[PDB]
C-alpha cells in the first residue's frame, strides 16, 4: 500500500562573494637640462632744453 | 627747481626721448625619463595547483 518513494532537498550553509576592481599604481622620475645664449644692441637719442 | 645762491635762482627743465631695441636667442633642451607600472585584479588573483 504504501509507495517506494524518494523525497530529497537542499539548504544553504553559507555565501561567499568576490569582488571585480583593477587597481593600477605608477612612479616615474624625470631629469632635464638646457642652455641658452642670447644678445641684444639697442640706440637712444633725445634732446632737452 | 628754486634755491638760493647770491640771491634767488630758479630753473625749469624739460625733456623727451624715444629709445628703440632689437634682439634674438637660442635655446637648446635635452632630457630623458624612466617609469614603472604594475596592475591586480581583485578577484582570479592567484592561480593554484
Amino acid at each position: 500500500l504504501v509507495a517506494a518513494y524518494p523525497i530529497v532537498g537542499v539548504g544553504m550553509e553559507k555565501l561567499i562573494i568576490s569582488t571585480n576592481e583593477h587597481a593600477s599604481t605608477d612612479q616615474g622620475k624625470t631629469v632635464s637640462r638646457a642652455t641658452t645664449n642670447s644678445k641684444t644692441e639697442s640706440n637712444t637719442a633725445g634732446v632737452s632744453v | 627747481n628754486v634755491g638760493y645762491q647770491n640771491g634767488f635762482t630758479a630753473n625749469v627743465t624739460t625733456n623727451y626721448s624715444h629709445t628703440t631695441d632689437n634682439s634674438t636667442a637660442v635655446q637648446d633642451s635635452n632630457g630623458e625619463s624612466w617609469n614603472t607600472g604594475l596592475s591586480i585584479n581583485k578577484g582570479e588573483s592567484a592561480y593554484i595547483n
